[PDB]
């Protein structure tokens, strides 16, 4: 957990064989302490505050060309799969040493019935940096959705793409079939990302 | 509001998502044809219609309505026939002010029927941008600095309105005591004329609540006239010429009612 | 005496419906005797603070809490092809506390 | 069965700018020896 | 219940009514 | 028995846009021993 939450490179404190029979394995817990308080101690000493950035980007806008053949099948209800250009976030902020993922939100330019539960849902595919349960996120409010009844910070408990390296591949599908969907204008994302310096 | 430009406004009760309801006018059957009511609602297709800075403002001045879209970084509108066309998203070329608050935004001195935000009050006059639901850079200016300041949003036995005693059709700058109104005339932009006090207002200062009044222009003049709530009457004040004000006529009230703090008087073309 | 506790700014300015600005300020040095504190990167320009939910009572410190008030700072836009002709001006906003 | 868990009031009043309204309310007794 | 207003000098004649509000809760 | 828990103020006043008024008030004393 220590290790993916901060991304510290390669380090250990863990180790097997702590368990022996001449001794009926009686340190081993004592040797477990101490090795939570080495982890401890790198967690206070590495948990500085990082940079915080919050992007946004239109699917057209990204699609360019292609954008009217892929709203096509979009509204054709097909699958879309596309990729995220980090390059845009060096171009925003080219000063940054490092950047993952903390969070993401989608909106749709749209038109909804009163109690119309747009149906559908995104996934990602894959992410770059090295940076499945958390890679998909099904959505129905669509004004300023994020799959979760009650959004917040600090869950102890991670985000859906929490950590996940920026430059990624990602999958979206519409699911309720009978919905219209010649509605719809655009989709818009929103990104929250940290980086480092 | 009146969306569907029926040149009278229908009740579009709207609770949630969706719960757009148009309770419409409609002429009531028999009788002469003056005979008019609100016919039972009626639901159709809508935005999502929320987290947005909602309202069914006309943003470009048609006198056709669009849906404001403002959503944190979200920002255009749709536009909406009489027909219930909600028409597909508009981004703006969108360039609107920083909404740093509602606190004394401006409408009307940019011109009739380009109504755009300022947030100003003393020693300072930030600029109008829109034109026809763009915008140019909202400059700053001022007016000399002999002149007397308009300020909205102190509760103090007083109030302060975009609202044209003067009857000119500018929504004049207008700052009202438990005893008194200034009205500063309309110089443009960023600029404003010394004001002008207009007698006859008064109440009791022990018990003038400012929220008992009511704005309208009465007379039909462009002038707008005074109405103030007692439990049991209003006093109504007409403007004289937008120079001073006749006695207040006193208006008794349906019988058994009492006027109170959850009452909202209105006027209405219904 | 006087030490800062926080800091937001804000830009009378247009922007773009999903225009997010991209500027970072930063603290070169503060008076008082009072790096991963001293810089923050902003984007929403109305009321900005670079963080994506400001509170106070953080069980870390803020970006200049407790830095000297006399103190001199640097600040730069970084998206390049961002228009910048609609901006005004800036206003600073400081939270700061003293003693008596 | 049934228990008072809370309480409030509202009146239909007029009220001076800065006027603090100023009554009270007491309960006498109640049923069901609460 | 008893109820009383206790400032003597603020006047009344405004007073139409008064509306209780109470939550409780309750067995089956 | 009456004792003081908190205050505020407020003024009628206009103030520019981003004029930071600037006053403090202090007691000086106060009545039964607080």
């Amino acid at each position: 957990s220590l290790l993916y939450e901060l991304n510290l490179g390669e380090q250990s404190f863990v180790g097997g064989g702590g368990w022996n029979d001449l001794y009926q394995g009686l340190m081993a817990g004592e040797t477990l302490k101490l090795a939570l308080m080495r982890m401890e101690r790198v967690y206070v000493e590495q948990n500085s505050r990082r940079q915080e950035i919050t992007k946004t980007i239109s699917l057209k806008a990204l699609l360019g060309e292609s954008w009217p053949a892929e709203l096509n099948k979009l509204k054709q209800k097909t699958p879309i799969n596309f990729n995220l250009e980090e390059q845009i976030f060096v171009e925003d902020y080219q000063e940054l040493y490092q950047r993952r993922i903390k969070s993401v939100s989608v909106s749709l330019p749209m038109l909804v019935g009163p109690y119309e539960d747009v149906c559908a849902q995104l996934t990602q595919t894959s992410s770059s940096y090295s940076t499945q349960p958390n890679q998909q996120i099904s959505l129905s409010t669509g004004v300023n959705d994020s799959g979760l009844f009650m959004l917040n910070f600090d869950d102890e408990r991670f985000l859906p793409f929490e950590g996940s390296g920026v430059d990624s591949s990602w999958r979206l599908q519409f699911t309720n079939l009978k919905q219209n969907l010649d509605s719809l204008n655009d989709v818009i994302l929103h990104v929250k990302y940290t980086a480092a310096i | 509001i009146d969306l569907y430009g029926e040149g009278t406004p229908g009740i579009l009760y709207q609770e949630t998502p969706g719960a757009w309801w148009y309770k419409s006018p409609q002429r009531q059957i028999g009788g002469d044809s003056n005979a008019v009511t609100y016919g039972a609602m009626k639901a159709l297709p809508k935005i999502p219609r929320l987290q947005e800075g909602a309202t069914l403002m006309d943003i470009n001045g048609d006198g056709r309505l669009d849906w404001v879209i403002t959503s944190a970084g979200v920002r255009g509108f749709h536009s909406i026939h009489s027909t219930g066309e909600w028409t597909h998203f508009t981004p703006l070329n969108t360039l609107p002010t920083e909404y740093f608050h509602p606190k004394a935004q401006l409408a009307d001195l940019v011109g009739a029927g380009l109504s755009d935000l300022v947030l100003i009050g003393p020693k300072s006059v930030r600029l109008y941008a829109n034109q026809q639901g763009n915008w140019a850079p909202a400059q700053d200016v001022t007016q000399a600095e002999n002149v007397s300041l308009p300020v909205i949003g102190i509760d103090s036995r007083q109030l302060v309105a975009f609202a044209d005693m003067l009857g000119s059709g500018q929504q004049h700058l207008v700052e009202i005591t438990a005893d008194s109104v200034k009205c500063w005339p309309n110089m443009g932009h960023g600029r404003f004329g010394q004001p002008l006090t207009l007698e006859g207002f008064s109440q009791p200062q022990t018990s003038f609540n400012p929220d008992r009044v009511f704005l309208a222009d009465i007379d039909g003049s462009g002038t707008n006239d005074i109405i103030y709530a007692h439990s049991e009457c209003l006093e109504i004040y007409l403007n004289e010429s937008g120079n001073r004000f006749s006695k207040p006529i006193s208006l008794l009230l349906p019988d058994g009612v009492n006027f109170d703090n959850t009452c909202q008087l209105q006027a209405a073309d219904i």
